[PDB]
């Protein structure tokens, strides 16, 4: 049978979360051109 | 001519707004100013 023991330490690591990211469709693609925004205006069905 | 240098900030950075009960309330901004009819602009860490 086992007699008196000795201690030890084990280390583990677990992923728990992910840094969320958010994006603005119209800024990202239009980049501030009003005419680009208007041509995009017919695609709001898509990028929403 | 001389050596001074100038940055080029974009005119309209995106603003983050909040809505509740089908009306807008509160707003996360970047400038220490009351853009909308809101009566207070509480400075807070990392944003106004
Ligand atoms: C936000 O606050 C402003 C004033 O603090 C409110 O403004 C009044 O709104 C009516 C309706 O347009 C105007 O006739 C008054 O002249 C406004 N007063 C001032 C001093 O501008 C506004 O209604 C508030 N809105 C919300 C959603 O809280
Ligand atoms: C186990 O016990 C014996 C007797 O008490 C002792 O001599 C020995 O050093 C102990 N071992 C450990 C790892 O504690
Ligand atoms: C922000 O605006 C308030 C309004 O009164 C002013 O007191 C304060 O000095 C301003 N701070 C900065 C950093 O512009």
């Amino acid at each position: 049978i086992p007699s008196n023991w000795t201690t030890s330490v084990q280390v583990e690591y677990l992923q728990i979360t992910s840094t969320p990211i958010v994006v603005d469709c119209s800024t990202y693609v239009c980049n501030g051109n009003v005419r680009c925004v208007e041509l995009l205006k017919q695609y709001t069905s898509a990028c929403k | 001519t001389k050596g001074t240098i100038y940055s080029i900030t974009p005119c309209n950075p995106p603003d983050q707004l909040v809505v509740y009960q089908q009306a807008v309330v509160g707003a996360m901004l970047s400038e220490n100013f009351t853009s909308y009819g809101f009566s207070n602009v509480v400075e807070l860490p990392k944003f106004f």
